[PDB]
């Protein structure tokens, strides 16, 4: 189990660590989070008390370095930092643990929620979506735009999700206009899976990451990306059986985890009704359809 | 975007544009089977593609063979339309290709947009006008060429005959739609109006009689009365 220590907490802030979250009061004696499960990526996130504008945060993997959080009063945010001095980092952290100034990552032993939400997400791939190569962790916030949004403005601060457009020359074979538009299998399997993602684990990783950024940062472009990636599978008549089974589980846990009160904005009614009730895969998402109907029947 | 009564004069500016109407692409008769079930029998059809400024009609004839062994024909028909339209654009020299294609039904938007992804500069738009182009098969010469086709075929017409020599395209188009609207509301009466007189003939190379300006006024008035009449007979007014 690893630690993300904090220099101090000089402004009042709601802190998130994966699906959990707690309030720190201005200048409270908080020195960070302990007992973080090794083996998964993680995200540590921020919403200032005084300005709920800009949720922001950092994706990281404790295997990839020693990371701490330091408030920057010039730029006005809690910044993630790496300490290359391993020994010095251990000496400081051990002082904090002996003074119990850390919140414990509160994992329940029955609970696989974080694992199920991040099964296919890997730091190396996050870092290609979020281009900032000098750091081993990735900053995201609510306002960041995606490459596709930048085509419909700063390239350095963008989310480079894979571009998906059903009315594009990539998606439609010359001479198969009707077939390719009404059945997206060509686009799903040959263009995206075989050609771009290489395998369904990379496709599912981007999908899961898109979803987590939509949920934690209210990042609109990520929400668009999550839904597009779902719609491309559900609108393909030919999907490997194992992909649909895994997708049903992915979505199930993502619907389970969504805050009930953010449903109206994070869930596209058209895409979900189409996917669950009209599409080629309408009968293939038994777990997802069952939770959607019992938890958000208004949307349908 | 869409096309309504605010930007009506845009039809007659000098940006090439075409209407596309697909309401006669797939035509059937419905009949009883020996077993007392119901079945369809398709008949020839056509795509109505029309430059409103010049009157050039590009009449693509849809021979029933094109449906043999196919399923979901109402849906295939929109895609076949879009494909024939794209094929047409690709056959015109660049300076003849449209800047805009306006479809009369919004269900054609996606099929045509997908087929024209190669032509990103051609705008595909809907319209809020209820245009009566379905009545195109009430023009005898166009009906005749469609029903006699034994194979796919494109026949070119000028739907305004020689009118543009005497009137503006704005006025020719408005005559055309009055004519079509009437033919669509009561084909018999409308056809009675156009052709009971011998003195007035349809030239071999035209679709409509050779009316003088004064006789067109009389015709136009009679068609307005027809439309108003049927509107009463319909709504009991
Ligand atoms: C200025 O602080 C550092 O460079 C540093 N290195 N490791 C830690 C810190 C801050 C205190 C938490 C852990």
């Amino acid at each position: 189990m690893n630690t993300v220590p904090f220099t101090s907490a000089p402004i009042e802030v709601t802190i998130g660590i994966d699906q959990y979250s707690f309030n720190v009061k201005e200048n409270q004696p908080f020195h960070g989070i302990k007992d973080i499960p090794i083996g998964h990526v993680h995200v540590i996130h921020f919403q200032h008390a005084d300005n709920s504008s800009m949720r922001y945060g950092y994706w990281f993997d404790c295997r990839m370095g020693n990371f701490y959080i330091q408030y920057d009063p010039k730029d006005g945010l809690y910044k993630m930092m790496e300490e290359r001095d391993g020994a010095k980092f251990e000496n400081i952290v051990h002082n904090f643990k002996e003074r119990q100034m850390m919140v414990s990552y509160p994992k329940i032993d029955e609970d696989d929620t974080w694992y199920n939400l991040t099964e296919f997400v890997q730091m190396d791939k996050i870092r290609k979506i979020v281009r900032k190569d000098e750091n081993q962790f990735s900053y995201v916030d609510s306002s960041m735009t995606t490459v596709q949004e930048n085509e419909l403005s700063d390239p350095a601060h963008s989310l480079n999700y894979t571009v998906i457009n059903f009315k594009s020359r990539e998606a439609i074979r010359p001479g198969h206009e009707m077939e390719d538009f009404l059945d997206k299998s060509y686009y799903l399997n040959t263009v995206m899976l075989q050609g771009i993602f290489k395998n369904s684990s990379n496709y599912f990783g981007e999908l899961q990451f898109a979803f987590l950024n939509a949920m934690f940062f209210g990042n609109y472009g990520s929400s668009l990306q999550w839904h597009a990636m779902i719609e491309l599978i559900c609108s393909s008549a030919t999907v490997p059986k194992h992909m649909l089974d895994k997708l049903d589980e992915i979505l199930y846990y993502q619907i389970k985890t969504l805050p009930e009160q953010y449903s109206d904005i994070l869930l596209n009614e058209r895409v979900w009704n189409i996917c669950l009730y009209s599409s080629f895969q309408k009968n293939s998402l038994h777990n997802t359809e069952k939770i959607m109907e019992n938890k958000y029947p208004e949307l349908l | 975007g869409a096309m309504n009564s605010s930007n009506y004069a845009e039809l007659f500016n000098n940006d090439i544009k075409l209407f596309v109407d697909d309401t006669n692409v797939y035509r059937v008769t419905v009949h009883k089977t020996f077993e007392g079930n119901v079945a369809t029998k398709a008949i020839n059809g056509c795509i109505f593609t029309l430059n409103p400024k010049t009157g050039h009609l590009f009449l693509k004839i849809i021979h029933t063979s094109v449906w043999a062994g196919q399923k979901r024909l109402s849906q295939l028909a929109k895609w076949k339309t879009a494909e024939e339209v794209s094929a047409l654009v690709r056959s015109l020299p660049k300076e003849e290709q449209p800047k805009q294609i306006i479809v009369t039904r919004k269900a054609m938007l996606d099929p045509l947009e997908v087929h024209m992804l190669d032509f990103p500069n051609i705008a595909i738009r809907p319209t809020e006008l209820r245009l009566p182009f379905s009545a195109a098969m009430s023009i005898d010469k166009l009906s005749d060429v469609v029903m006699k086709a034994t194979e796919p075929q494109m026949v070119l017409f000028n739907i305004y005959d020689d009118w543009l020599d005497r009137i503006s395209s704005y006025t020719a188009f408005s005559r055309l739609t009055l004519l079509l609207r009437a033919l669509k509301t009561n084909e018999e009466s409308a056809k009675m109006i156009l052709l009971s007189d011998p003195t007035i003939t349809i030239k071999s190379y035209h679709l409509w009689p050779s009316f003088t300006d004064e006789q067109w006024i009389t015709i136009e008035s009679q068609m307005r009365d027809l439309i108003l009449t049927e509107y009463g007979r319909k709504y009991n007014v």
